[PDB]
């Protein structure tokens, strides 16, 4: 999904 | 002949490149990449050239 | 004891046994009486009690009761190092994945299951479903879902199919696969999809499942359920003065992983919504991801003062991790250091010790040896004894050191002449004194330099220091052959003032007795040392079974050569001091004396000239002064004779006659010229310039000048340097590279300018600055070459082969550069070579050739000998002895259980800081050879050939080639073959611009395979009128033309193709473009005329892509097989290009871009190996078309070249050595029922006893080629994953050696310097031998 980040996983 | 591998049309799709450049995961609004590309050089609390 | 070492993965069940219990909770220790809390990361009741023989409330005690388990608080009253060894672990509420075998390229689960890794890392973040079941559906396994089609999916069909997320849905495939079924389905499916690129990736996935299968692993363990913990006391918590605390890393980072997962374990029992328990469940897995391997997937969690935290992989990988730091070299007791300085009243197996240091590396020596006198009643007033310093400590230490050696050391360790063994003598002061002759070897010298001190201990260590180690054993080199304790300075400039001589010398004329009358008289004051006298001297010789026979005459010579024969031992000739001596003359006068007589008389007669060299240089009052810089009175006129010819040469520049560039590199050499005129003015003024008078007038002889005397005599100095002393200093370049155009004109005696010290400078800081920046690249080569070939040992006394290598000199370049003398002295004979007749034996065809058989070789005239070599040895694993031939330190065939690998990798490495990173004429008369050649009569009286590779060489009076050159194809040879020809002779003619191609045989010209609108152009020179059917570039390209290249042929009086003599050839051949061709339709020629034309870094990185095996940028094309050449199909990418056997297949052919000018012409037969273009060759391909034995050659002599031209001798088996360890794998081509894959890559030596037994019980062996990797590809290859983990990339080295489940059997040197154990080199190779046999027996 481009990105691993988990705070931006979660918000989105 | 730059202008010719452009994926953009006008202002709102090219906001909305340069966000999912800057931040990959998810989808923009109208706000939030004019206030991200405003933010970037255009800002003097953000931006200082001495 | 133990004798391998084993590597897997671990199940649950495993790390739940190592255990002792379950951590629960953060806790540490309590904050007011710092105790461990229950349960938590320190917990006593777990990992053990923090006193000895105590458990924690105080209940019991002193070691009465030794294993009871205290009831109060569960603590065992037991020793508290238990505290290093018990684990702990943790029970996680829902599987994680090891980042190792995701996410180490290639990932081991990607592979397993054949997923991308994108789809791996989508199911991971609960970001996409994936099917696991396919039930009775068109939804099959391992498909990938959104939610939505989830749903409809759910909706649909219902509960017959199975889609899951997040690691269990991973853990289900893994454990539902079936592993043999699929491997054997990928079996039989691979051949016919057999094509390359699927080749590879089907077979890796097949060892892979078969490496699975049979070494008992499960697939599933890749998925963590239970973790493992660190003993305490290897992460501690410690108190520091001041009450403040430390701590280690893994602390911080076990935290998080337990209240993350306690917190799960909470919200599981809440029963949250799923967007809860999934944030949950990612924050999880990227803490354990962070414990494991902190910045591998994503950025690196840091700590309170922002860096990031260490991790349980960065403590065993890199420069600072366990293996190169604590386990490859260590820190040691009995040791110390101190500054150096000279003392030179020592002999050569002594050094002088202070006596403080002394007394502290010998304590309990002298402790035991107090306490034996009775001096002492307990050791502990012995200990008080010793701090006193009373007076009978001193006259224990005395005896202690007696017969005792030390080694010394200074870093860095460049050569095993780094670390020497002495007898040391007691002194007073504090600083170390080192004998003068040994500072070579160590590259000291005493501007501040400091060493170390080492003591060894045991009688074995002792022995080993006496007899191995000791300075007195080690005068030669171990790299070339030759004396490493040659005299520098002094011990030169002594000696050369003391046996030169001059005119009209008070006492000159006289007659004496022998020498002791010339010493009498020197003493006196009656005669001078340079006095021309007559003496009678007594000289012995030894042709006799070991016996001397005198002989006396008498000599004409001067005192001080009388005075020095004193020192020379007997058997040597008096030629020898009758010179006037320099430093060459005394390495000859050590080597003689060494060939001749042996060892001991060597070390004394080196300190004899040591000694009398520091008298007579103190006697002589050599000094510099000002007017020793004598500057030439004619290099004022020499300067403005070049200012004048720049200004005259700037002035026809302003008025436009020349260019910038032509009037910049003419204003370079006529500044060049000066510079040169001046330098030979100076160095002749100063050389000779002493008018001495005699009896009668006045004559010349040799200059008595101090900085010509140090110069001359080579003791320092060069003419390079007084040049800038007393000459000018030249031309500067700048940064860039850039030459400056105005050059200084002045000297150091003179003093330069502002401007001109700023602009020199550059130079200077430039050096300065790739010195220090070059070492780090000669370290890590060396570091490199020594990990590729430490384990390689002689191993054996004989294999008996019949192979070997063939030694020639080297010619080429000029002169002969290395004689054949240099390159068989040492080595061992292959074959019964004979002089040049027929039947000259000389050898039982086994023959170490020392320096007699050398000799007997060049009285006769014999140019090359087939030797032995290691790169042919038949033994497996390792080398024999006559393989190898002579140890160069020894003098005399190499002993069995040497340790070569790390001897060649040193002498390599070592002198790596000293590199710097149109007509054939003839000399002299002999006979002419010509070699690879097919010839041709001329039309005007000369010779021409049709050979492109051919070679001509020069015969000497005996027989012996002294030069050789190649001519280029198509030249015109002046002369033929068979002459004896004169110097000065021009033998062929070539144009430096332009070479033609001839024609094959007298015929008629007609212009034809050409047409008008081809590549073909009527351009005809308008001012002259010569004109053929001229060959085009690419820009005047008709691409409808080129349907066939133009080429104009030859005919009959038939009008057709000419006869060639022999075969039914095709007389004539189509050229590329661009091609010049300018001959006249309908005038015909004769054969051999002109029919068409051709119109036309060193150092240490050199070194490093010679042993690294790199690709040239621009390879040269070579033929594959033997076979006639064509053009093929012609399919436009670009060009193609076939050959045809004359009885084979030839489905071989391949792509050449029309850049690549090819040198082949569709008539030629070409055989295996030879050019079809020009550029630098690839050593893979000499190795695959050419045998072994050409990439050996090939190697030593291009490494050579950059050694020989700096200066730098070493020998060349060295470099044989690590050609051998490039050459270790092999690749199978056609099993043929041997247990072997189809194009697996396998060790070579078990290939080889694999077929030996095979062919032994009547069976059709293997089918295999060889390779080549490079050095730093071999290391990490080899078959043992400890020293191969220990070099380099530890991550993958371990995660491959883990899923494959490897072993270790410890038969390197570092496998067994890591545990701790003898090394099988060297007096511990009886040791393991011994062991060997037991494996034997069980
Ligand atoms: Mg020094
Ligand atoms: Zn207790
Ligand atoms: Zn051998």
């Amino acid at each position: 999904g481009r990105t691993t980040d988990p705070v931006r996983m979660y918000m989105r | 002949e730059t202008l010719r591998v452009d994926p953009t049309n006008d202002r709102l799709s090219a906001l909305v490149e340069i966000y999912r450049m800057m931040r990959p995961g998810e989808p923009p609004t109208r706000e939030a990449a004019e206030s991200l590309f405003e933010n970037l050089f255009f800002s003097e609390d953000r931006y200082d050239l001495s | 004891e133990f004798d391998a070492i084993k590597i897997a993965l671990a199940s649950p069940d495993m790390i739940r046994s190592w255990s002792f219990g379950e951590v629960k909770k953060p806790e540490t220790i309590n904050y007011r009486t710092f105790k461990p809390e229950r349960d938590g990361l320190f917990c006593a009741r777990i990992f053990g009690p923090v006193k000895d023989y105590e458990c924690l409330c105080g209940k019991y005690k002193r070691l009465k009761h030794r294993g009871v388990i205290c009831e109060k608080c569960g603590v065992e009253v037991t020793q508290t190092k238990v505290r290093r060894e018990r684990m702990g672990h943790i029970e996680l509420a829902s599987p994680t994945a090891h980042i190792w075998f995701l996410k180490s390229l290639p990932s081991r689960i990607g592979l397993l299951l054949d997923m991308p890794l994108r789809d791996i890392e989508r199911v991971l973040y609960f970001e996409s479903y994936v099917v696991i079941e396919g039930g009775m559906t068109n939804l099959e396994r391992q498909q990938i879902l959104t939610e939505e089609q989830y749903l409809d999916a759910l909706e649909e069909f219902g509960d017959e199919f199975d889609a899951k997320m997040g690691a269990e849905a991973i853990q289900a495939l893994l454990k539902s696969m079936d592993l043999e079924q699929e491997c054997e389905q990928l079996r039989e499916e691979l051949n016919e999809t057999n094509s390359e690129t699927k080749r590879k990736k089907l077979t890796k996935r097949i060892k892979l499942l078969e490496a699975f299968v049979q070494s008992g692993n499960k697939p599933e363990w890749m998925i963590l359920t239970v973790l493992p913990v660190l003993p305490p006391d290897l992460r501690p918590l410690v108190p520091l003065d001041g009450g403040r605390f430390a701590t280690s890393d893994l602390n911080d980072l076990y935290r998080r992983v337990i209240n993350r997962n306690n917190r799960l374990k909470r919200l599981l029992d809440l029963a949250a919504p799923d967007i809860i328990v999934r944030n949950e469940k990612r924050m999880l897995q990227e803490a354990v991801d962070a414990l494991l391997d902190n910045g591998r997937r994503g950025r690196a969690i840091t700590g309170s003062n922002k860096r990031p935290l260490k991790s349980l992989a960065d403590m065993i990988k890199g420069k600072q991790g366990r293996f190169r730091q604590n386990l490859l070299g260590k820190r040691v007791d009995y040791s110390g250091r101190s500054v150096i300085t000279v003392g030179p009243y020592l002999r050569l197996h002594q050094c002088g010790l202070p006596k403080k240091m002394a007394l502290e590396l010998f304590k309990p020596f002298i402790y035991g040896k107090l306490e034996l006198r009775g001096l002492a009643t307990t050791i502990k007033a012995a200990k008080k004894m010793v701090e006193r310093e009373e007076a009978v400590v001193w006259d224990i230490l005395d005896e202690v050191i007696r017969e005792h050696p030390v080694l010394l050391n200074r870093a860095p360790t460049l050569h095993r002449l780094g670390i020497q063994a002495f007898e040391p003598v007691l002194i007073e002061g504090k600083a170390i004194q080192l004998h003068p002759l040994v500072c070579a070897a160590y590259n000291a010298d005493f501007d501040g330099d400091q060493m170390a001190v080492h003591v060894p201990l045991t009688l074995e260590a002792q022995l080993e220091a006496r007899a191995l180690m000791m300075s007195t054993n080690n005068i030669l080199s171990p790299a070339n052959g030759e004396p490493i304790i040659v005299p520098s300075q002094d011990v030169v400039l002594g000696l050369y003032y003391m046996t030169r001589d001059c005119v009209n010398a008070k006492g000159e004329g006289m007659v004496l007795t022998g020498p002791k009358e010339a010493e009498r008289l020197y003493r006196s004051g009656l005669a001078s040392l340079h006095a021309r006298v007559k003496v009678r001297i007594t000289e012995y010789e030894k042709d006799a079974n070991g016996e001397l026979v005198a002989k006396t005459s008498l000599k004409d010579t001067t005192v001080g050569r009388a005075i020095l024969w004193m020192i020379v031992p007997k058997g040597l000739p008096y030629s020898i001091v009758n010179q006037a001596l320099g430093k060459k003359a005394i390495s000859k006068m050590l080597n003689t004396c060494y060939r001749i007589l042996g060892l001991k008389p060597t070390v004394i007669f080196a300190d004899q000239i040591m000694y009398t060299g520091f008298a007579y240089a103190a006697r002589s009052g050599a000094s510099v002064g000002i007017d020793d810089m004598v500057i030439p009175e004619k290099k004022h006129e020499i300067i403005s004779e070049a200012e004048a010819e720049v200004a005259e040469i700037q002035e026809q520049f302003q008025s436009g006659l020349v260019t910038a560039g032509e009037r910049y590199n003419k204003v370079i050499d006529i500044w060049a010229a000066a510079n040169d005129r001046v330098s030979k003015a100076m160095m002749d003024n100063l050389q000779t310039e002493t008018v001495i008078n005699r009896d009668g007038q006045e004559e010349k002889q040799v200059s008595f000048n101090s900085i010509y005397m140090m110069a001359d005599s080579g003791a320092r100095g060069s003419a390079a340097q007084i040049r800038q002393l007393a000459g000018m200093r030249g031309l500067m370049a700048k940064p860039d590279g850039s030459i400056i155009e105005t050059p200084i004109t002045a000297n150091f005696r003179e003093g330069l300018n502002v401007l001109q010290y700023f602009i020199s400078t550059h130079g200077a800081r430039k050096g300065l600055a790739d010195t220090a920046l070059k070492t780090a690249n000669s370290g890590y080569l060396t570091r490199r070459l020594v990990d590729v070939a430490q384990d390689l040992v002689v191993t054996e006394d004989d294999c008996g082969t019949h192979e070997g290598i063939m030694m020639t000199p080297v010619i080429e370049g000029g002169d002969v550069k290395e004689p054949l003398r240099d390159r068989v002295l040492g080595r061992v004979t292959a074959e019964d070579v004979l002089k040049p007749g027929t039947a000259d034996i000389l050898v039982p065809r086994n023959t170490l050739l020392h320096e007699q058989w050398c000799d007997l070789l060049e009285e006769n005239s014999v140019d090359a000998v087939k030797v032995r070599s290691v790169v042919s040895c038949d033994t497996d694993f390792g080398v024999c002895a006559h393989c190898y031939g002579r140890d160069l330190a020894r003098g005399h065939i190499i002993n069995k259980g040497e340790a070569i690998g790390v001897i060649a990798a040193q002498s390599i490495g070592e002198p790596g800081t000293q590199l710097t990173m149109s007509s054939i004429q003839v000399k002299n008369k002999g006979s002419i050879k010509l070699s690879n050649v097919k010839s041709v009569v001329n039309s005007s009286g000369k010779l021409v050939i049709t050979s492109r590779n051919t070679e001509l060489k020069l015969i000497d009076e005996f027989g012996r080639t002294k030069e050789s050159y190649k001519v280029p194809y198509g030249a015109v040879l002046a002369k033929g073959d068979g002459e004896q020809v004169a110097g000065g002779e021009t033998v062929a003619n070539w144009d430096p611009h332009t070479m033609p191609v001839i024609t094959e045989v007298s015929g008629f010209v007609r212009f034809t395979d050409m047409i008008d609108g081809q590549t073909i152009t009527r351009q005809t020179d308008e001012l002259t009128g010569l004109s053929s059917l001229v060959v085009l570039d690419s820009a005047e390209r008709t691409a409808g033309g080129k349907d066939l290249r133009p080429a104009l042929k030859i005919v009959d009086a038939q009008g057709n193709d000419v006869l060639i003599p022999g075969t039914d050839m095709p007389a004539q051949y189509f050229l590329p473009g661009k091609a010049i061709v300018q001959l006249e339709d309908g005038v015909q020629i004769s054969s051999g005329d002109t029919l068409a034309r051709i119109p036309q870094t060193g150092g240490l990185p050199r070194v490093a892509d010679l042993f690294e095996a790199r690709r040239p940028k621009e390879p040269a094309i070579l033929a594959e097989i033997s076979g006639i050449v064509s053009f093929g199909k012609e399919t436009k990418g670009k060009r193609r290009l076939v050959i045809t056997p004359v009885d084979g297949s030839d489905p071989y052919e391949e792509m050449i871009p029309k850049w690549r000018q090819l040198n082949v012409f569709e008539g030629e037969r070409v055989e295996r190996g030879d050019v079809i273009s020009d550029g630098p060759e690839a050593p893979h391909d000499i190795l695959r078309l050419r045998g072994v034995h050409a990439v050996t050659r090939y190697i030593v002599n291009e490494v050579q070249d950059v050694y020989r031209l700096q200066g730098v001798k070493i020998n060349d088996k060295h470099i044989e050595v690590i050609v051998r360890q490039m050459l270790r794998k092999a690749t199978i081509v056609n099993a043929g029922s041997s247990d072997f894959l189809e194009g697996e890559q396998v060790e070579y030596s078990r290939v080889k006893i694999a077929n030996r037994e095979l062919e032994a019980n009547g069976k059709v062996g293997a089918t295999y080629s060889r390779d080549l990797l490079g050095i730093t590809k071999a290391s990490l290859a080899t078959e043992s994953f400890i020293s191969a983990a220990s070099f380099q990339e530890t991550t993958r080295v371990l995660t491959e050696a883990a899923v494959a489940g490897k072993r270790d059997e410890l038969r390197g040197l570092k496998e067994n310097v890591i545990v701790g154990r003898l090394i099988p080199a060297g007096t511990g190779y009886a040791y393991h031998q011994d062991r060997m046999r037991r494996r034997a027996a069980g």
